[PDB]
């Protein structure tokens, strides 16, 4: 196996715009990896076994005068919540998003599942969650609504059997 | 305080009872009650490693393959086979999986909410099993993830009947 | 001769939890290594104080929503682990499954509202004594109580003292023993500046010296 | 002189029948015979401290469930679960009761002539019980309480006949 | 081979004063201190011999 | 690696079912399944040793005469007899026979397709025998042989269905 | 006294494969010796490393 160095690098992502008619418990999701434009892709197009972990830093745009809570976590092995477990994700790797105090999370993990190797086009280990504590509040001085973005990177990045090309 | 009780280790080193058992039966724990106290704090977990004593009261001898062996295998003394003695039978499995350790929830498939087949500790057949019941032993946990309890519709709290000695 | 031993009447059943081991069947199995595996975790109590988990309030959401009206009491809940506010905890989770505890009890409170409402709060904790709560905010006071304000820092932890005649206590409050069974914990507004609408979120984990003793399986199957 | 017989961890520890045994039974050391050996030199102290030894004659599958627990837990197989053997099940039992030591006389109530619901061993359920024996190990006992002899009517003592090899 | 033994007739009986123990059933239960607890007695004929007590 | 499964001490000492058994049995090695686990390892050498056990259901006393012992010798108690105990008889063989080690296949005859007759650790007999099994101790092999796998008619691969714990 | 032992349930059954060993029956039996034998292998992956073989 070897390590590449060149994967691993940032990636801008949209993940939802917070509005006020959300209440608490919306929640969003986004599996990694997702559809990689770069350097990644061609890694999973062209290798079969590759292990990396993920550092994911999201940040919410707004202003002080507005109120609400963003969870940001790392789910292992995701599955669909009941209303009932959404307020127990704090026990996954996490932090809170909310405009009083902070302005940017950042969360990092390492690669971890059943296999040495995985095939992320049939496995996806690591997901990021994104959910709604307390909803927007607004005033006539406040933001109507506020977009979210992801930033994620691979890191540490191992392969093993490289794949023949396509043409 | 001493908090040895909740030891991962010692609440899981009991006998739980596997409700749905056939005449050949491949040990899964995921089987479980999803209620139960081992399968609920098995739940609990994302992956989870374990030895495995068994007590299966059965007709007939008993053979276990390990994972991975074909199922015509079943049929052949050459695997260890239990001649029955009166009550039942104890014997321990060890751990069989190819993987390093096993998973209680699975984000996709494993083919080019069903865990994959390889996910188990072998099968066992005899002419038919009336009971079985598994052992964890030396079990670990990973990954912690939401133990829900149980919810309270309308009143104040659970008002639950505890054992008393009244005359 | 041979050593005479005498079968025991009584001895030899099966029991579900007894400390002896079975007779190996397949020997000199290696497993794979696993070491350094993320994310292990050996007790249940270690990952119960990691990490705190959400209450949940009235029409089931995590956060106390400030009133604007005459009662000054935002919110209170009974201080147990079978109530309604934590019956989605996972604290409560580990402890359904045991009967008997003792320890500490943290809660911890997240202000998210906006920066330009400043609000002053109060939480105490009353132990099994006094028919009702103190529900004015100044007959409280004489309580075990802790006060803070807001601002920059957000995050407020409070502990519940363990206050009970036994030495453990039932995790699985009983059908009888009615009223206050224990204690409660009452959240008090001593002032807000233009919070209509926000909100404080308040999360609850297992105290440092928290403890459960008793593995049972009362759920039914 | 030699005193090794009177000890009171001594004289305490032997099994003694229960004569009151229902299929769901709580083990209380009160439920004992108050004019017997270990029921009057228990009912002698005002505090008592003792482990339990048990021979229980049942019928089927018998669950002990600890102090405190639900009712509703002695249907589950999670509790220690003893299957029954030919002539009786003979276990050894902790002391699960929340308070430091036991008591024999309680001088009020605990609800915001009959002691507290609290002061037992714990339950023990099958599909019925013939028989139940209690043995105290290393009993404890504390602040001494009046201990009454026969009395005797109009006689000058108490003529009781002792065994006499006389042929 | 294995341990031969002689399974000895007239014992193994229960006595309900036999010295031997039973196999414990719920491991590893530390009990609450019950140290320095006032007024502990570890022989009857200690208390006989403290406390006097009325004829009739 | 762990070779440890691999081991010629280790694979060949398990029970293996010998097919044909009659009221007098001579104790061929040979006589195992081709195809079996035991019985394709030992086609696989050339020539071995071993000590043996067998386990002998039988109705009535059981008799072994060493190897070179006449036939008529069976019907005598001063040879060893083992009186039936209730599910079966487990007992340790020598080795008998006059060779060094023994031998899979022989090259001509012994007199002056069919081995020669010393070939064999002993008879067996007894008033009938219902099931024999035997087990080598401290197996030795030599001159490894040709060793065989299934065939494949018109399939890619050999398709053998493995235990599975699907639902 | 003697010792008690209890006769454990769901123990003793013969199991294939068991690592226990059985009583002799004919003891003192010394075996013609086979030191330095040729062609002696203790391990099947070894034979599987010495000696390829072909495809078809």
């Amino acid at each position: 196996e070897t390590r590449v160095t060149q994967a691993e690098r940032f990636f801008k992502k949209h993940l939802f715009n917070w509005t006020t008619d959300k209440p608490f418990g919306h929640l969003e999701k986004l599996k990694l990896p997702t559809d990689h434009k770069g350097v990644y892709g061609h890694l999973v197009d062209s290798f079969a076994y590759m292990r990396n972990g993920w550092d994911v830093e999201v940040s919410a745009v707004g202003n002080q005068f507005n109120g609400g809570c963003l969870l940001v976590a790392m789910v292992p092995e995701w599955k669909k919540f009941t209303p009932r477990e959404k307020y127990q994700l704090t026990l996954f790797p996490h932090q809170f998003i909310s405009p009083r105090t902070n302005m940017t999370a950042h969360i990092t993990v390492p690669y971890l599942g059943v296999n040495r190797y995985d095939q992320y086009k049939k496995h996806k280990p690591w997901t990021l969650v994104v959910m709604v504590v307390s909803p927007l509040t607004t005033s006539s001085i406040g933001a109507t609504e506020i977009k979210v973005y992801a930033n994620i990177a691979p890191t540490h990045v191992h392969v093993a059997g490289e794949l023949p090309s396509k043409e | 305080q001493r908090r040895h009780h909740t030891d991962v280790g010692f609440i899981m080193d009991r006998f739980v009872k596997i409700n749905n058992t056939n005449p050949t039966h491949v040990i899964d724990l995921m089987q479980t009650h999803q209620h139960g106290l081992v399968g609920a704090l098995l739940r609990a977990a994302t992956y989870y490693f374990s030895d495995l004593e068994i007590v299966v009261r059965h007709e007939g001898n008993l053979t276990w393959v390990p994972n991975g062996a074909p199922e015509a295998a079943l049929s052949n003394a050459g695997n260890p086979t239990a001649y029955n003695k009166a009550p039942f039978t104890r014997l321990a499995l060890p751990y069989t999986a190819p993987h390093r350790v096993l998973a209680t929830v699975y984000n996709g498939t494993s083919k080019y909410t069903q865990l994959p087949a390889s996910f188990n500790f072998g099968a066992i057949r005899a002419t038919d099993i009336s009971e079985l019941l598994v052992r964890m032993k030396r079990a670990e946990l990973y990954c912690p993830r939401p133990l829900l309890a149980v919810e309270v519709t309308a009143q104040d709290r659970h008002k639950q009947k505890i054992i008393a000695p009244a005359k | 001769g041979i050593v005479p031993v005498a079968c025991s009447d009584g001895y030899g059943g099966l029991v579900t939890t007894d400390p002896k081991t079975a007779d190996p069947v397949y020997g000199k199995v290696y497993n794979p290594p696993r070491t350094n595996y993320p994310g292990r975790f050996t007790n249940l109590l270690d990952v119960a104080e990691a990490c705190p988990t959400f209450l949940c309030f009235d029409d089931g959401k995590p956060y106390v929503v400030t009133r604007e009206d005459e009662q000054r009491l935002l919110a209170k809940f009974d201080v147990s682990l079978a109530a309604k506010h934590m019956s989605n905890t996972y604290l409560s989770g580990i402890a359904q499954y045991y009967a008997q505890y003792s320890g500490t009890i943290n809660l911890h409170f997240m202000f998210t509202g906006s920066t330009d409402s400043k609000a002053r709060y109060m939480v105490a904790y009353v132990p099994p004594g006094v028919e009702t709560p103190p529900d004015t905010p100044e007959r409280a006071a004489h309580c075990i109580h802790a006060e803070w304000d807001t601002g920059l820092n957000s995050k407020f932890t409070f502990s519940i003292p363990y206050v009970s005649a036994a030495d453990y206590a039932y995790t699985a409050s009983d059908v009888a023993e009615t009223t206050n069974v224990q204690g409660w914990v009452c959240i008090y507004q001593i002032t807000h500046g233009k919070a209509q609408n926000d909100t404080l979120v308040v999360s609850v984990s297992a105290g440092k010296d928290f403890e459960l003793r008793l593995p049972i399986d009362p759920r039914t199957q």
